């Protein structure tokens, strides 16, 4: 439907990629020493 | 006295198990192993040379492990029970000789440590090994310690023996449409391979082999395996007439439409469509191409040099699926313990050792080189003492291995997880538990129905008592009392022997081979197709019973299919028992007076060719008898008792030939979740979570299983007065019920003993993190949330704690972490305390607490705490016999039933339990408790045995008491009699685990995830529990919506949600900041879950964007 | 860090007893955080150098039987080396050398110069030249001075012998000791008077072991 | 037995300074435990 | 451990009743049962603790810190 907000059959192909926030990409808990684990996919766009 | 060739019987196994301990399979694998394999496998590779300086090497010779050629045993090493302490791992080094080169005609070596072996205690190696009762309390451990475990970083875990497929064998697939799989897997060293070989459509049957591409014909492939007659092919692998003339012609016919004479063509036509070379070495690509490849595919079982032993070999194997073509049933089944071979721990080791090592070179032909790039002025300098500098690739490698459980092998390209489990002490019977478990693996997913349930072909090689429910991905399973587990025999000799008996060579033999006798098979291979089937045989099984070809080399007919295998594979399953020849049976009753005088034992019945391991092929191609009263001349094999058909921990059960069979897998299952009192060193060791009894007993009855096992010197489990009546209500179903003011004369009082470890370990900013603490305000007395500590700062021996109070004050620096730096003017000083506090649900104590540091020189502090439970209501008791169930109420004491004695019976039981799970065999037990306490022997009964129950009643109805166990009883709530009698006389009860004031658990709004929000899982962590998507219906079918919404809602996540009417998403506070308003926007509240979906989905690019509608006005 | 809206408390207690772990002050009775929320479960110059580093350490670090500690101490020391560029152009092992010593130096074990270059056909000086320019060129405490008192155990260790030697080892320190006392100690090798001191004890427990066993 | 504690094998008491070893005094073995304290305790019989 | 000093049900004291009895086996080859007949437990409740109960407090007694 081309309600004219969604802006037709564009939008289907990746341009601006949004991050999800922080809350959803809890950054675990230092764990003993200032190494401070990971979470998966704050990995996978910080390699993006 | 004359004694009982009946009887005498039993007097066979426990000087079998006395030579041979119970558990060999751990134990004598890994002797094997350090002492065999690891000569052979420097012994592969005794030679590593990089390219370059042409005059190098590096020659291995010699594997020892702690003999440094000084004393006989190792001249240092450390204590295993203490190892157990320090959190060490308890090892002998590796000791290496290498002939090498380094400078100008010199050759020169030495005695070196690679690196340190795991070794396994009670081993040849340890330090256990032989020691007698005294150097046993020198060295503070258990006399009754089964073994057989390695120990490492403090745990000790062990090698679960690990049931594996039969590799390289035979074996036949049928099934609904398809046309039958046939498969061999076979690797010997160099590339596990498998070749899977099948019709494609009708009639027409190709090799699927992913080494090659893919579908050759099997004429063309079994002509360039070298049968090129093509027209004798029928009568080989199809046969003499029979029906298989027209249902195998087909692929025989249309390998016509394409090519002939192998020589080139069939030869090539394989070549062709094989894969790359892989680059170079591709020279080869001619029209012996891929003659490397028929010649060795996965075949390395066959390989060779001429075509005509691998070329009937694929034969013989096409003619059994065409046979199962020609008709279903007349196949092999995966299922049965013929078909399965275990492999022990000894072997599960080198396959890692040797890969560590070839790793340990691989990187070591880099090390060598560094030296050898840069011609610094003649360099020889020996080159070795970087070795250890290259070390522990061997050593930490494998006890990161050995701990964890993930076996990395790239050699075989096949990961295996989940391998060793740790051992479980929670009783004595549970520490040969993990021992004696077969882990069963492969077989494909969870529910498939082929390898699942438990054969008759399992009789006596592996419990039928027990088959738990540990499934996972595979079955467990468990060895009997008596398994010995073949070992590797040897090849080439018994192959030349079968020659000498008068076979002959498969070269020879022409054209017709299935008309002629049957045929013999080797390790799954054709040799000679011997004539006279019976002679043969009987010749050969009478010298592996005498002078030649010892334990296993089985042998066994075969009618339907016509061969004789003979197979000399090892890990394999065997069990002795007793030859009758001729008429009657081989040990004519005085080689038992000549026993147990003390001189004969076993493995001399052997070499004096009375009794013989079989193989569970073997026996089923024998004939077998049970009890001496029946021998009929026909006969081949006695057993030499019946009862080691039930398992280890199944002897526990007294009379399991009066139950059926589900009491005893609870039973089996259960019993090593009992508590007891687990060894001699109980009180000297520390363990995580341990617990233990206060006043065991011997059970009443043994089986005669137990005094094998030496249950009797650790009996876990009390000996209850018992009675079996319906009292009060709360009996009822399942449930007993105990006597206060006696478990309060200490029945069934529980220790428990738990431990939390703390390493204190420095930090990179020369930083120690400290003990201090006591603070002690207004002058005199520490703190309550403090307090009961002590001088040192560190938890004190026995005094009460609970709750807040600490048992070890840890306080760590908080700088140390950071980037030290050359500038300290003053201060390291400040720190976090954080102390670790004992959160329980009842006070306990402190009793041992040990101070000591590990390998790495940093401070180690272990204390262990204790409550003793008292047998609280909602506690699981259980009947030794299959029973189950947890206290009602304590009734005091003057109630329950009484008597004519005045006891009280401990114990009130209930009827009902005995119909429906319809076991009698505890009912026994009860007259069998009643008649032995007063004689005073304990009274004997065991599985297909024991202490009859007829001559019973004449112990007690002389004595007093009723030929049954009923009894009058006076109710003690009234005082009249019980208008019908009760039956009763002493069970043994044996308390679990699962004591309630563990489990008791409850939450008003404890920790949320950070993550989702909902409450945490399990005890521990914190409290919340569970409606999972099938519950929830239920509160939908009543139709309740308010409560609903009051769960997953409310009390769950409540959560408010700021959302913008116009474009509707998710906004904090004010704004909408998808457009700037702080206008249009309306809070509502909305489960976090559902919010934290919004999100998940929006980031992903989706937006389900909200309406809105107001609630009222329709 | 917080205060009591209520109260203005400075001082909080969490509550761990009900598994509520509430977080309320002694003054107030007024919660501060319910819900404890709690959690569970590339291709650089100078970075891959530094992993480099960190083989080449790990490398020599077991070898020698230092403690996994130490050599993560002293990885830093390298990381801080490479910031006055006195590691750029001097042969590797010098460099790693002397920044895996001067830790376990000032940790106070028992490691030794003469000991640590036998890793390497090299002389115990280029090492040491090594060694006493990244202290110039650094700037570093007094701490490591070590003594025989400290050797004197690990050298005990491979003397084989028996229990005695613990007592030999009394009687060696107290020997030692004094004989630093007596000042004929000053401006010598340690090492040396270390095997001294244990020839001494050793004879002193009458036991035969030979020079060459000693020095080995 | 009278002070602050023992070594396992050893078995001889041994008081320990503030930071100095986990080594005990006579014998080369190292575990030690924490002997028990001289302050009163009260236990119920039942 | 060592024998309890009641029964767990009929309350008679025992741990006494250990000692002579098991002395009394030691010296004077004698069966189980007379041996407990008349030393005076008449009952059942009472035998099975002198009967059943293995004494494990020795075999602990090998392994102790003072030694
Ligand atoms: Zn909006
Ligand atoms: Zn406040
Ligand atoms: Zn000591
Ligand atoms: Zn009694």
């Amino acid at each position: 439907d081309a309600t004219v907000p969604s802006g037709r059959p564009e939008t289907y192909i990746w341009r601006y990629l949004p991050a999800p926030p922080v809350c959803i990409r809890p950054s675990v808990m230092m764990q003993d020493s200032p190494a401070s684990n990971e979470d998966d996919l704050t990995v996978k766009l910080t390699e993006i | 006295d004359e004694i009982n060739t009946a009887q005498d019987k039993w007097h066979l196994l426990p000087a079998f198990l006395k030579v041979k301990g119970l558990v060999k399979q751990h134990l004598d694998s890994f002797n094997y192993f350090v002492d065999t394999d690891l000569k052979k496998i420097i012994k592969a590779n005794q030679l590593i040379l990089s390219d370059v300086d042409p005059e190098f090497y590096l020659k291995y010779v010699d594997i020892r492990v702690g003999k440094k050629s000084s004393s006989s045993t190792k001249d240092y090493l450390t204590p295993p029970h203490e190892c157990r302490l320090r959190d060490m791992t308890y090892s002998a080094p590796i000791y290496v000789d290498i002939e090498y080169t380094r400078g100008r005609n010199i050759i020169m070596h030495k005695d070196v440590e690679i690196g340190r072996m795991p070794i396994m205690l009670r081993s040849n190696k340890c330090i256990l090994y032989d020691a007698d009762e005294s150097k046993m309390a020198k060295l503070n451990e258990c006399p009754l310690d089964p073994g057989g475990y390695f120990i490492v970083n403090g745990t000790e875990k062990v090698i679960l023996v690990q049931e594996q497929l039969s590799k390289n064998r035979i074996i036949v697939e049928a099934d609904e449409k398809k046309g039958i799989v046939q498969a061999s897997v076979t690797s010997s060293t160099h590339e596990r391979k498998s070749k899977t070989y099948v019709i494609t459509k009708n009639g027409k049957i190709y090799l699927k082999h992913n080494s090659i591409a893919e579908e050759i014909p099997i004429a063309i492939v079994l002509k360039a395996c070298g049968i090129l007659s093509d027209l004798e092919i029928m009568q080989l692998v199809c046969g003499n007439d029979s029906s298989y003339q027209d249902i195998f012609a087909v692929n025989l016919e249309e390998s016509s439409k394409l090519d002939i004479y192998t020589q080139q063509q069939a030869l090539e036509y394989i070549g062709a469509k094989v894969k790359t070379m892989r680059r170079q070495k591709l020279t080869i690509l001619q029209e012996g191409i891929e003659a490397i490849a028929t010649t060795v595919i996965a075949h390395l079982t066959v390989e060779a040099l001429d075509f005509r032993e691998k070329a009937l070999y694929i034969a013989m194997m096409t003619r059994r699926v065409v046979m199962a073509m020609y008709n279903p049933k007349m196949i092999d089944d995966r299922d049965y313990v013929g078909n399965k071979r275990l492999e022990l721990a000894g072997q599960l080791i080198s396959l890692l050792f040797e890969d560590l090592f070839k790793k340990f070179n691989n990187d070591f032909k880099l090390s060598i080189d560094k030296v050898l790039k840069k011609p610094n002025r003649a360099m020889e300098y020996d080159a070795l003492l970087s070795i250890n500098v290259h070390s522990n690739n061997i050593t930490s490698g494998l006890n990161r291995a050995i701990s964890t459980g993930n076996w990395s092998l790239k050699r075989f390209k096949m990961e295996r997880a989940g391998v060793t489990h740790v051992l479980s002490r929670l009783s004595y019977i549970s520490a040969l538990g993990m021992m004696t478990r077969i882990s069963s693996q492969f077989e494909k997913s969870r529910k498939v129905s082929g390898p699942r349930a438990l054969q008759p072909s399992q009789f006596g090689m592996l419990c039928t008592a027990d088959t738990p429910e540990g499934e996972a991905c595979g079955l467990v399973k468990n060895l009997a009392l008596m398994t010995h587990i073949t070992t590797d025999d040897e090849e080439e000799p018994i192959k030349k022997l079968c020659y000498v008996l008068g076979v002959e060579d498969i070269t020879l033999i022409d054209s017709a081979s299935l008309h002629l006798n049957y045929g013999v098979y080797l390790n799954g291979t054709l040799i000679g197709s011997i004539r006279f089937p019976t002679k043969f045989v009987t010749q050969f099984r009478h010298l592996r019973r005498t002078g030649k070809v010892s334990e296993f080399i089985s042998i066994y007919s075969n009618s339907h299919q016509m061969a004789v295998h003979i197979a000399t594979d090892g890990g394999r399953i065997c069990r002795p028992l007793i030859i009758v020849s001729d008429g009657q049976s081989r040990v004519k009753d005085i080689h038992l007076r000549k026993l147990l005088d003390g001189e004969l034992d076993f493995d001399d019945f052997l070499k004096l060719g009375l009794v013989e391991y079989l193989d569970v092929n073997e026996e089923n191609d024998s004939y077998i008898a049970l009890y001496e009263k029946d021998i009929v001349p026909s006969m081949t094999h006695l057993e030499i008792e019946p009862f080691t058909i039930l398992g280890a921990v199944a002897g526990l059960i007294p009379y399991p030939h009066h139950n059926q069979s589900p009491r005893n897998t609870y039973q089996c299952a259960m019993g090593k979740q009992a508590i007891g009192a687990i060894a001699y060193n109980q009180f000297k060791r520390i363990d995580t979570l341990l617990y233990l009894m206060t006043y065991p007993q011997q059970p009443m009855v043994k089986t005669k299983t137990i005094e094998l096992i030496d249950y009797d010197k650790l009996p876990a489990g009390q000996n209850a007065t018992v009675a079996v009546m319906s009292y009060s209500g709360y009996d009822i179903e399942d449930a007993l019920v105990l006597n206060k003011s006696s478990i309060d004369r200490g029945f069934g009082r529980c220790e428990t003993r738990r431990k939390t470890t703390t390493v204190l370990k420095r930090y990179a900013n020369h930083t120690q993190d400290i003990i201090g603490g006591m603070r002690v305000d207004e002058n005199g007395d520490p703190i309550w949330q403090h307090q009961s500590l002590g001088p040192d700062g560190l938890g004190e021996v026995g005094m009460k704690v609970q709750s807040g109070q600490i048992y070890i004050n840890k306080s760590v620096p908080t700088n140390s972490a950071d980037a030290p730096n050359p500038n300290n003017v003053n201060v390291q000083t400040q720190y976090r305390e954080a102390p670790v506090i004992y959160r329980g649900p009842e006070p306990s104590h402190i009793d041992q607490v040990m101070m000591s540091v590990s390998d790495n020189d940093q401070a180690l502090i272990k204390v262990l705490l204790r409550q003793n439970r008292r047998p609280e209501l909602g506690d699981k008791f259980s009947s030794r016999h299959g029973q189950k169930g947890v206290c009602g109420i304590i009734v005091k004491q003057e109630d329950m039933p009484f008597n004519d004695q005045g006891i009280v019976p401990d114990i009130i039981m209930n009827p009902h339990g005995f119909p429906s799970r319809m076991t009698v065999g505890k009912m026994i037990e009860l007259i069998s408790g009643k008649a032995g306490v007063l004689n005073g022997t304990l009274e004997y009964g065991t599985c297909f045995g024991g202490s009859k129950l007829e001559d019973m009643s004449k112990i007690l109805v002389d004595q007093g008491f009723n030929y049954s166990g009923k009894d009058m009883l006076y109710s003690g709530i009234t005082g009249e009699c019980l208008q019908a009698y009760i039956f009763f006389g002493p069970i043994y009860y044996q308390k679990l685990k699962h004591m309630v004031l563990d489990k008791m658990h409850a939450r008003a709004r404890g920790p949320r995830a950070v993550l989702t929000r909902q409450p945490t899982e399990g005890r521990s962590r914190d409290g919340g529990l569970r409606l999972g998507e099938m519950e929830r219906d239920c509160v939908i079918a009543y139709g309740a919506s308010q409560l609903l919404l009051e769960r997953l809602m409310i009390s769950s996540d409540a959560f408010e949600v700021d959302v913008c009417d116009k474009c509707g998403l998710m906004g904090y506070s004010g704004w909408c900041t998808t457009c700037k308003s702080a206008e249009n926007i309306i809070k509502m509240t909305i489960p976090y879950a559902a919010k934290l979906l919004f999100q998940e989905l929006l980031s992903m690019n989706i937006a389900p964007r909200l309406r809105l509608e107001d609630i009222f006005q329709q | 860090m917080p205060v009591c809206k209520n109260c203005h408390g400075t001082e909080f207690e969490r509550d761990l007893s009900n598994a509520n772990n509430d977080l309320v002050c002694k003054a107030c009775g007024v919660v501060s955080e319910d819900n404890p929320i709690v959690s569970e479960v590339a291709l650089e110059s100078r970075e891959a150098t530094l992993n480099n580093a960190r083989r080449k350490l790990r490398a020599v670090s077991y070898a020698l039987h230092i403690p996994e500690y130490i050599t993560d101490a002293a990885f830093q020391w390298y990381k801080l080396a490479l910031a006055n560029n006195f590691v750029q152009g001097r042969r590797s092992q010098n460099v790693i050398a002397s920044c895996l010593y001067v830790a376990c130096r000032k940790e106070k074990t028992h490691h030794m110069l003469i000991d640590f270059s036998s890793r390497l056909q090299v002389s115990v000086y280029s090492i040491g030249a090594t060694f006493l320019k990244m202290v110039k060129k650094l700037h570093i405490t007094e701490l490591p001075l070590a003594d025989p008192s400290l050797f004197i155990q690990h050298f005990a260790e491979k003397l084989d012998l028996a229990d005695k030697k613990i007592k030999v080892v009394k009687d060696a320190v107290k020997l030692a000791q004094r004989m630093s006392k007596d000042w004929m100690f000053e401006g010598r090798r340690p090492a040396g008077i270390a095997g001294a001191c244990i020839l001494l004890a050793c004879r002193m427990n009458n036991l035969r072991r030979t020079h060459t066993e000693i020095v080995a | 037995a009278t002070l602050k504690y023992i070594c396992a094998e050893c078995s001889s008491k041994l008081s320990l300074s503030r930071t100095d070893a986990v080594r005990c005094k006579d014998c080369g073995h190292r575990i030690l435990l924490k002997a028990r304290t001289k302050r009163l305790v009260q236990f119920e019989a039942r | 451990m060592i024998v309890p000093v009641r029964c767990f049900s009929c309350g008679k004291v025992v741990g006494d009743k250990w000692e002579s009895y098991l002395n009394l086996l030691q010296e004077d080859e004698l069966d189980e049962g007379t041996a407990l007949s008349r030393l005076g437990l008449k009952r059942y409740c009472c035998r099975r603790m002198i009967l059943t109960h293995v004494d494990l407090i020795e075999k602990f007694l090998r392994y102790n810190p003072l030694e």
